[PDB]
């Protein structure tokens, strides 16, 4: 939008909050995922995914202008991270998360 | 509301 407005991504809940993220996800099926931001203090990011009637919210690291759900990875853009994992289990990046980007919470 | 994503898990050195 104005720049890196990830909000354009169906899985981007943008201003949504964690508890809020869980609200939809909690109601959605396992695998349901999304991303959100609202801490107008730290330009950080985190992905939220539905797992076993529960939601997994993992924070994304930022340093080299790269995005990673784990201190061991790095992507150039959420969309390249999220949409790329659609075919790569999150457990490969996530710590406990054992699934893939099944569907966005916005769906 | 005033909550967010704490940190499910992280990997140390």
């Amino acid at each position: 939008g104005h720049m890196q407005d990830l909000s354009v991504h169906l899985w981007y809940a943008g201003p949504m909050e964690r508890a809020g993220a869980e609200s939809i996800l909690a109601n959605r099926s396992d695998g349901t995922f999304l991303v959100r931001q609202r801490v107008k203090d730290a330009a950080e990011f985190a992905i939220s995914i539905k797992y076993n009637v529960e939601v997994k919210h993992i924070k994304i690291m930022t340093a080299e202008g790269l995005y990673r759900i784990t201190e061991k990875k790095a992507f150039r853009g959420l969309t390249e991270l999220v949409e790329f994992y659609q075919q790569n289990s999150l457990k490969d990046c996530f710590k406990s998360l054992d699934t893939t980007l099944q569907f966005p919470f916005k769906e | 509301d005033t909550e967010v994503y704490e940190s499910p898990y992280a990997d140390p050195e």
